């Protein structure tokens, strides 16, 4: 049984990465998540195995609403819709519900109404150098100042969702949970498995601890 | 139209699936590959190379560099234990955080055989003479030298050789890699007595796993 | 045996290549070779009984090494590979064991979570930055956590030989020898901000003498650039 | 990488056009929107790079509902549905809700309810020229008097939009986003790009402004 | 009938996607082609065309023709700088506006190279020689004339050449072509001295461009 | 696209049905057979055994 422990067949997996909530009526209730690797701590140990990776990428959202308690006199509403838009690396970021930058033309985005399949989008490899790279030892490129160990080389963008019904009798939120799917992976220079715990999202530091489990006596 | 049915299964979202789907970006024209050195395309040629094994944790060798050394002076005693460790996987063993046993607790099932690579970091005018016994499950630990001889083993001579390997089927009582001191170490004029003695593990056939699970180093 | 390159000279008698690669060449990028491909010579080390490791960021510990540290300087990218002798002269009444790894992107963490640590404190021009056995505390701001076992970025340090490595063991060995090829991921890199690889020594048996011996052992590191190339016109 | 750069690469994309509400009781809601290329200030900019361009078409609208504020007792509406009429050009106009010209036979009307795919439909290069044109140097064509520069030989037409359900329990207002996209783009003798700001729908008049940002000194 | 299954992702609006569509209007019989001079099949056939720099920009000259002419004067100093502009793109440099700058502030991503044609636009009874130096990225900018003439540089003599070109790279400090006297302009009797210089961009090779974004020049 | 057409008793639970169905678990590696001894093929092969009748019932 040698090909349960191939590359594609321990990466190419689904995992819950993202999970955030957003209403309507408050008038700046909308999503946002830049898509990383260094979300949660299952899947970074994973994927820094290695260090150069390259893969394209899948992505499926479920939304599921919930209707905030209203005032009175008999709600009734249609079904809604929602809208998930993606920013490519270099981009306009809206900073409101209602901006340019959600009726622009390069930001490809996707639009579905409830009842129906979730919504699968996939993104392809886009960068500018040949692999991804969870580690980078240097200074940030492209920079008057850099911080130790960005590597802004490696950038995948960034998802916005919102409602795009307005409806002034019934405030409802709803939730969205991202599913992230690598594939057709290709990996490079393995690298040896953390030891210690993860505190920070954004670099390596740690605090010392020991090697392993002790016991009372070598024999 | 054409007639057609829907099955039962249909919009469901399965994490498990593999389907295609609506890229994003078209017409992106992505960077092609470039030729980076060591592509890894399975997980068992990261077990095959040798890593140094925490034999002597000792409740206070493990935060330090003591705990990969076993220590070896010359006694005045006829037959005495140098070291000993089971090979019950899982529970709290010194092969559990190696870089063997990091890719064998991503898993459920596995089966293989292991090679354990012995080194004496010792002088080089310094002589002697160990025994490498192997206990199979079943049969309990020896309790003395004569019968560890009476067993399978491997007498090591030192200063003949430096390093001596004992290859071990392992299985996820179970075993015991036990060693003893057949004679002492006998040292010339301005010597040191106190050598010590490295371990190290591999995999020495190619493994066979199955059912790939999450790992317990995590909160 | 007595191999030489350009005007430098030295003299070995095993040698573990990379990750089976040799290295190898690819406006136009130009190929200067008659400055570069000379053995140039790091200061030597003293290995005591209370010592902890070293470790080198390779093309920083070149940055004024002659010929090699002014193409840094004028040139704005390039590629490089490495070959690296690494040798301790000691004698039969002594005894130890080295580790000599070649780590590619070897980030480092600080001291404290939240910062960073700062430039002087990763490399500094061709002078051995050291471990240390105890932990440094967090009260101090920029410094990086040098405890040995965990090697500086939270790892156990027994499963760093899954690089490209090689045993020094004062027993039946004296030297060691490393070809890295160029690990990265663009074909051409800025050689100011980025530090590609890092040549760590580690002893995990000290060293042991009696009384009347040398009390120290020194380590000498070679290392000469091979199949160099810049982007200029 | 030079196919991105293509003029299907660089046209063929999507566009939020034009927004508009409706309800349906007050006797006067519906939506109307001449088809043109100079409504968005960047598509316009775009499309401004040549003079003749021939390209098929393609629209796409995005509807969605809200509840306006009802009086009282239990509101409970069925599923809405919409009526969206293409008039081509020198066809009949409707002004009001109830009217001849939403019931008649040329105009290719499509119906579609809540709760499913967006209505797609798609306008074949319709003129009787071989091209558009987005500059004319000219008066008017056959007409009496012309006012300088319109050129009526490029008119795409005009679309409608109107519930179908009469509800006086609930009142309903509803919006629509148009979705343009281009198709098959032939495009000729290119054209500079235009530097001053955009004033008028209508014409190309404008503010004089200065050719670039300014430094302090040559050197 | 034939059993189906939906897969996720079904009933939704992605924008970027590409699908068969039901044609509003059918049995049309639409005009045929016909042969208008100079189509566009590549957006860099439009970059290859010369355009004049805007130089000599300086706080109020923007709103005159002035802003494309380079004074040259007969000055009594021995050495003198005639004008210099750095490579830096996107930041208020002179290359921002041109025809060869409206095309690659469409994208994020670019590389190639630039033909750079002067034109000395004085009398023909005029003579001189200027420098044209082109310092490398990292290379300081010269601060003397005779360390500009020890980098790259062609010595342009007017009297025998009206035209002198300067081919250089252009990248997405970074690059300055500055220019210096060499000699004065030596005139006869009855000419004036104070001539001009003109400067022309171009694309000398062919570029490549990826992942098209928005421009920056709109509200 | 592909014009389709949806037939009556499409989304419904028929329990004797006899579809294809997407797997839970892909990329698994299951076990191969071994060679049990006396496989049964059909329930006849059941009956054709002898069995002992209890012809002497009588209440106790």
């Amino acid at each position: 049984s040698r090909s349960e422990s191939s590359i594609e067949n321990f990466l190419c997996r689904s995992a819950c990465v993202y999970y955030a909530t957003y209403t309507n009526n408050s008038k700046k209730g909308f999503a946002e998540w830049v898509i990383n690797t260094r979300q949660v701590a299952q899947l970074r140990r994973k994927l820094e195995l290695f260090t150069y990776l390259r893969f394209d990428l899948e992505l499926t959202f479920v939304i599921t609403s919930a209707q905030q308690p209203s005032t009175a006199s008999s709600v009734d509403a249609p079904v809604q819709t929602h809208q998930i838009m993606y920013v490519p690396p270099g981009g306009p970021v809206p900073t409101k519900v209602k901006d340019y930058a959600w009726q622009t033309s390069t930001n490809p985005s996707v639009f579905w109404t409830e009842g129906n399949a979730p919504p699968r989008m996939s993104i392809p490899f886009i960068s500018i150098g040949n692999a991804y790279s969870c580690f980078y030892d240097g200074w940030t490129q492209f920079s008057r100042n850099g911080v130790y160990g960005i590597n802004t080389l490696n950038n995948m963008g960034t998802l916005y969702m919102r409602h795009v019904n307005e409806a002034g009798q019934g405030p409802i939120k709803s939730t969205v949970r991202i599913y992230f799917k690598p594939k057709h992976v290709k990996a490079w220079v393995p690298r040896p498995p953390r030891l210690c715990q993860y505190e920070k999202q954004k670099n390596v530091n740690f605090s010392p601890i020991g090697v392993t489990t002790s016991r009372t006596d070598i024999i | 139209g054409l007639p057609v049915m829907t099955t039962p299964g249909s919009t469901q979202f399965l994490t498990s699936d593999d389907f295609q789907s609506p890229s994003a970006m078209p017409q992106f024209d992505v960077t092609p590959e470039m030729q980076i050195p060591g592509r890894v395309n399975n997980l068992m040629e990261i077990a095959e190379v040798d890593s140094v094994v925490p034999v002597n944790n000792t409740e206070d060798n493990v935060s330090s560099l003591k705990a990969y050394q076993i220590p070896v002076q010359s006694n005045s005693d006829n037959g005495k234990q140098v070291f000993g460790f089971p090979l019950q996987p899982g529970a709290n063993n010194v092969l559990n955080r190696t870089l063997l046993g990091e890719i064998l607790n991503y898993y459920t099932h596995w089966s293989g055989s292991i090679k354990l690579t012995f080194m004496f970091c010792g002088s080089a005018m310094a002589t002697g003479k160990f025994l490498l016994a192997y206990s199979p499950p079943g049969a309990g630990v020896p309790k003395n030298r004569k019968d560890a001889m009476l067993g399978t083993h491997v007498i090591w001579d030192v200063g003949l050789q430096s390093s001596c390997v004992l290859c071990v089927p392992w299985i996820s009582a179970a075993g015991y890699v036990t060693c003893w001191y057949q004679t002492n170490i006998v040292v010339p004029a301005d010597v040191q007595s106190s050598c010590d003695i490295l371990c190290f593990v591999s995999a020495c056939n190619d493994f066979s796993v199955r059912m790939l699970k999450d790992t317990p180093f995590i909160r | 045996r007595s191999i030489t390159l350009g005007n430098s000279t030295i003299t070995t008698q095993n040698v573990v290549v990379g990750y089976g690669v040799w290295p190898e060449y690819l406006d136009q990028p130009t190929q200067p070779d008659v400055a570069t491909c000379r053995f140039y010579t790091l200061e030597s080390v003293q290995w005591m009984k209370n010592s902890a490791g070293w470790w080198w960021k390779l093309p920083d510990a070149l940055s004024q090494m002659g010929l090699f540290g002014q193409n840094m300087q004028y040139h704005y990218l390039g590629r490089t590979g490495y070959t690296i002798h690494v040798q301790c002269n000691a004698s039969k009444f002594h005894q130890g064991c080295l580790l000599v790894v070649c780590v590619p992107e070897a980030e480092m963490g600080c001291s404290n979570l939240n910062n960073t640590p700062e430039f002087s404190e990763l490399s500094g021009g061709d002078s051995a930055r050291m471990f240390t056995d105890t932990q440094v505390g967090e009260s101090n701001a920029k410094k990086v956590q040098t405890a040995v076992w965990n090697a500086g970025m939270g790892v156990g340090v027994g499963n760093l030989t899954i690089f490209p490595h090689q045993w020094i063991n004062l027993r039946t060995n004296n030297s060691a020898t490393l070809v890295m090829p160029y690990i990265n991921s663009v074909p051409m890199d800025n050689m100011f901000r980025h530090n590609n690889l890092t040549l760590m020594i580690i002893p995990f048996v000290p060293l042991n003498y009696s009384e009347g011996s040398s009390p120290y052992v020194p380590i000498t590191v070679t290392i000469a650039p091979m199949c160099a190339e810049y982007n200029g016109l």
